């Protein structure tokens, strides 16, 4: 794996983690996926983070975090990971991103990012040039 | 789902750094 990467990883788990403690907890992830514009319960709290806890613990520890992660880095037969980032990025649910959303998102999260950048940004994906990211568009984008 | 789709945004971000 590239240092470069490593380094830029080192930025989200800093911003994943708000206890200083060097893992993820649901209590923390859940606090950003509620300012993502969404309100889940237990069920659905634990649900998102079985889909990574493969120990059966229910918890995104460091083991589960380097499979699932190699899972996405090199993700190229993409099956349900579509749908993942699809469901963070597209927050309306008509499944067609935008500057509108992704932006959110970005601020969300904390990259550096500005308006100019999320609309940059949207045109890799963007062949038709309408100013969204459609399924079709994700796909050939993120498997291809 | 959470942490994943990070790696996920940042491999979408990543793809724009080609051309
Ligand atoms: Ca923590
Ligand atoms: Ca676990
Ligand atoms: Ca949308
Ligand atoms: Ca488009």
């Amino acid at each position: 794996l590239t240092e470069e990467q490593i380094a830029e990883f080192k930025e989200a788990f800093s911003l994943f983690d708000k206890d200083g403690d060097g893992t993820i907890t649901t209590k923390e992830l859940g606090t950003v996926m509620r300012s993502l514009g969404q309100n889940p319960t237990e069920a659905e709290l634990q649900d998102m983070i079985n889909e990574v806890d493969a120990d059966g613990n229910g918890t995104i520890d460091f083991p589960e975090f380097l499979t699932m992660m190699a899972r996405k880095m090199k993700d190229t037969d993409s099956e349900e990971e579509i749908r993942e980032a699809f469901r963070v990025f597209d927050k309306d649910g008509n499944g067609y991103i935008s500057a509108a959303e992704l932006r959110h998102v970005m601020t969300n999260l904390g990259e550096k990012l500005t308006d100019e950048e999320v609309d940059e940004m949207i045109r890799e994906a963007d062949i038709d040039g309408d100013g969204q990211v459609n399924y079709e568009e994700f796909v050939q984008m993120m498997t291809a | 789902m959470d942490c994943l789709c990070i790696v996920t945004t940042k491999k979408y971000r990543y793809q724009d750094e080609d051309t």
